[PDB]
RNA sequence: AAAAAUAACAACAAGAGG
RNA sequence: AAAAAUAACAACAAGAGG
């Protein structure tokens, strides 16, 4: 795979990651955790994304794997 | 209750929509105001007694050449006023628009160049298109409401007309003229009548001459009663009765639930 | 799956008020009461289920700790 | 499928009138006949194959419990 | 014909008003929805049967300390939904904005900070004012129709004052305070229900502590019933009971001409 | 999949006018002349293949079954 | 998968030039070649692989057969 | 199966400016850096990551074809 | 004066419609009945009085005299 | 001067009036007296409209003038 | 000339309340104290003269009639 | 003629301050210190010159008699 | 006086002025011919302008008197 | 017409920069060429005409002489 | 096509620049209007035909004690109007406002006094800041797009000089002041042209007169062109040159692009 | 708290929320 | 085709017609 060890690489490290939406809305927080159906991601409150709505991750800097 | 029937009939012509059936039509439709465009003939053609619907008042603006617009307006209450002219040249001089003042609501009728005739039609349709955006940002202001019965000749969604795709390049479905209308419609907030009781598809306002473009249902949605938002939530229903028709357009008839006053 | 139970069930036990938005942007405001591995209920004013493949995000209306 | 059924069931074996908002935000508004897996079938004037990838929401018109 | 009644009094603290016989008075009135703003009270002082009026559903809203805002809804039929908060900071986290959706109207009750305390008043007012005009603009393309019972603490035109002269300088009738009135009634094309109906002088929703000011009658107008301009020509009778008063406001009882479904 | 199956068999076997809403809000109207998984062809002038995952509802413009 | 994969493969055979339907609605004209469970290749100007979960409808511009 | 992959290998190889297409009907033009089985990445500036769920389309800028 | 009486006689004649323009902004628009030293009066329906100590300008729809 | 057999006429025949002041305001009632200055109507209380703020006078039923 | 002086006097001596509203719109409470064929005075907190050619109507809040 | 010069006199001699207000809601302070049948010298900061046809009405601050 | 010379020098050798009335709205036009109570303009149609509604009279090129 | 015309006379012999307010309120500053019984006449860049029944008050920037 | 240059340059002196080339300069620049503050001469002395440039019109306020203020205007075709000073007695004395007045647009030549004399002239600069603040409260509410060349010589932020920490207490950089006109020029939502184009510092229009100063280059933006919020988002261009510069200061160019006219 | 449904935008580096 | 009426903007160089 290759999702698991970049979300992995882009928490543990705490990038802000800027996250589109499959509506063409922008979530900007750090990831607090992930798994196979969802992304948990921080900032003003603890929120819930879910995989099947995310189209792009967008980090703040560069991240390399 | 109360109710109000209003029709918005393009004519191309009231004498040949008079020889085809028009006003033993009218006479038994029970509107209160039924507007006429393009109705193609001099004021002193309409008091002639062939066209006085019985028990309606007829008001008429026509053109300085009696050919090229011409606009009438049937009404069972006398309205308390009866005016013509926008103030701009393209339509106090080609007869493009009428209006009655009632109690709290007025009801107007409108034409405009359908830009099929030629390219200086395209940009007599632009400056009239211009200018009567400047004249609804001229009416924001105000304190009546408005059921403007226009024939626009301008299709506003790919809803309004049958293979779009074919449509772009000719006039009726042009990217100004659609940015126009969602100016009108959804900028300015005038609403529209149609749009409000039924979103079906197939409804159309205008065919051509060809069989081939009337068996299909080839059609194009150009008649309109565009509202102030102050009536957008008293519309009951709004039909365009396909078959029996007088001109190349078809009526537009709808029913509100206004009580209409002198 | 593994940090999607531990979620949805706090925000059902502790009474959180949600604004589930679904994938149009519809917001869906209320209460998280049950749900399985596919839908949700909500209880606004009236109890509402919700499908999981049309909810892009939830978030609550005050913080919510997970071991 | 330990919520989703029973729900559902008791929409559909008291013949009270639902409404289904789809995934753009069309909602029909009729009965439930009866459902698979994947699909229910609406009840109104005709029937109809709601495909449930569609479906977003279900609201009852007078409340139900399992 | 058809008909419904909102109220929309402030209550300054509803534990303080309902000693003073508040719901007693709103039980007799005969009203659908009743709104309540500035209700000082918790998520659990409301579910005493102190406060639950009998043929009502109660709805609240109330702040994370509980002394500053917070703002309730009685309703006659139950709503499709109740939601809370505008989705900006000064807005839900004090218990200001609490909206009821219906059928085809939602009536929301709307709180303002007054202002009158200090700059840590004025300023948090402002952010408020200018985060609401930009809410606003986002609620112009729905298809609802709304009714903000709002206690906006700020008085619209000269005629809303008593001796204006003096009052231009008291946060409630600035300058940047009447312009974002009249960019909310006039640019935005909101209506005043209270102003559709009388326009006489006098009206006033407010008055200060003292008995001078009270019999004198020298008070503001702070309560409104913002409308949707889909709804302008349903108010018939918008009234502001000036005796039986329960705090420093008055009650804005306003009679429609609509029908309440869900 | 359990009766999807004899819906889409009564439509195709007497022949009606059927219109699919897909999940964009197009109708297409026509007659279905096969039913699979993942697939219907929807037959007119021309015919065509939708997919599954692109429909909202089927219909049929007058009452079977 | 009982019809698309004949389907697919005589409207590639007879060289048909077609037009898929994205489902939010984007026509692309082209002339498809090569397909998977998953993707359709494109031949045009350029060579694209479409996905089959975005893909509504396949239509072609002549009438075609079945085996 | 076995034609989507060696595709996209071999504009992998080559690094190829590639357009992706999302279903929203956006484009995200790019050099794709790596890639498995449900995520394509994609090297701009920043090096973010797509999901394939939601690419509509993948296009190349110049015609290269499969091995 | 010596003006007034023969442009409002030449406009009552041929039944021309004129535009008063009203002290105000409020543009009255009608036939002219009859006039005298203080009053003027027009029907465009009905047939009001119009004083003109509040008629800013009178335009006429098409040039005469 | 048809000023005044004007007035006269909606005077003897009792016609309601209605009575556009100079800055859009009307004034609906019957016309009681008046005078080459004022006017008096009645419509609730008796009120003395003067008439260099009045620019319009229309009547409610058409009039016939002698 | 006749109509009037028998007014203004008449709310002179039996002394009504008055509103007199200006050719603006604005509206004066008082009493009619005393009146040329120019000007008008009425009181409530101090005596004022309202100019006659400002005043659009006088308005009394009890009827009168005229000897 | 008969009423109002006693009372603009009356105000000129105890210079009043008066309160003058114009026919469009303008309001001035002031001081009257002279006036004609037409204008009316009002004395501030600046000595300006108000014609009557554009006074609505003129109050004092005090009262006066006449 | 003073201004029936004015106008009547503005009449002659056909000044482009600009009227303005007491409410603010600006006309533009030649003077035709004037009497005592109005001023007759004219660029398009004659229009009867009523003196008692003009605040000023603007002429563009500036005149003797 | 007793204090009136020695007032515009000294305005306009002295070159004062007089500003006349007009019934609606517009400020029209410049100096007074000439008057009569019905006009004031208004010196700046282009020579203006005011009648005396739209002017409300007449005002001189520079403290002058009473008559 | 569009075409609108104003110039605004602060001559410290008609006199002064007389002799180093100022109007072979504004003739060759090719500016729609040249305004210039301290101008430092009376009436008469501008009466004297050497002054007027080829093409233009000159207007010009005098100062009373000549030598402080006074202020000027070239324009290429004689305004509507031409008014002068505000009319309060710390801007008419000493002349320092002047207004062309044209159609849709107009420009005003603006100064102020230095504060470069003592404590007592930094008190007179407030208090005439003061009263303009007061005087552009009456003028937020018209409809007359406003274009104030002004010498403020007060800079905005801190990138509009070098060497700040001792620049603190130098008149132009106080505290208050500074604050003080971020209240006025911020709520107000007035602007500068200089700011549309280019949100860097190091463009300047002060300096002392030392070598010293001119080899470290310490510097002091003044020279401001006051945009009401219309014409905020219309700066065509704007250039500070400080290298043929005729004064202590330097010339500010400025195109908008529009069409001035009467 | 949502258009009983645009026979279809060769494609809005994306509307902290339509 | 017009707010049964703003106890009153020390003053919009002026809305081809509020």
């Amino acid at each position: 795979s290759l999702q698991d060890p970049y979300l992995n690489t882009l928490r543990k490290e705490r990038v802000p990651v800027s996250i589109y939406l499959v509506n063409g809305i922008k979530l900007q927080g750090q990831i607090e955790s992930f798994d196979q159906f969802v992304i948990l991601l921080k900032n003003t409150v603890s929120q819930m994304v879910y995989k099947h709505a995310i189209s792009t991750v967008v980090p703040s800097r560069p991240v390399r794997l | 209750g109360p109710a109000m029937r209003i029709i918005s009939v393009n004519v191309n012509g009231i004498q040949a929509a008079a020889e085809r059936g028009l006003l033993s039509w009218l006479q038994a439709q029970n509107a209160d105001v039924i507007c006429l465009q393009d109705t193609r003939a001099s004021a002193f053609d309409l008091d002639d007694p062939s066209f006085q619907l019985d028990g309606y008042f007829l008001y008429a603006c026509d053109a300085e050449l009696p050919e090229q617009g011409g606009v009438a307006l049937y009404s069972r209450l006398q309205p308390k006023a009866v005016i013509s002219g926008l103030g701009f040249e393209t339509a106090d001089r080609y007869g493009r628009y009428l209006q009655a003042d009632f109690d709290k609501v007025s009801i107007a009728t409108l034409l405009l160049p359908s830009g099929q005739s030629g390219d200086e039609s395209l940009n007599q349709k632009f400056k009239f298109m211009d200018d009567f955006t400047h004249y609804l940002s001229k009416q924001r202001r105000k304190r009546r409401e408005y059921i403007y019965c226009g024939s626009l000749y301008v299709a506003h969604q790919k809803m309004d007309v049958k293979n779009w795709r074919e449509c772009q390049q000719m006039p009726g479905f042009l990217a100004p003229e659609r940015a126009w209308l969602d100016e009108v419609f959804g900028n300015l907030g005038y609403a529209d009548a149609l749009r409000e009781v039924s979103r079906e598809g197939d409804q159309f306002s205008w065919w051509p001459d060809s069989e081939q473009a009337e068996m299909l249902n080839l059609g194009w949605r150009f008649d309109y009663q565009v509202l102030t938002p102050g009536l957008r939530r008293f519309v009951r229903n709004a039909k365009l009765p396909r078959q029996p028709r007088f001109s190349q357009h078809a009526p537009l008839i709808v029913d509100y639930d206004w009580q209409l006053s002198i």
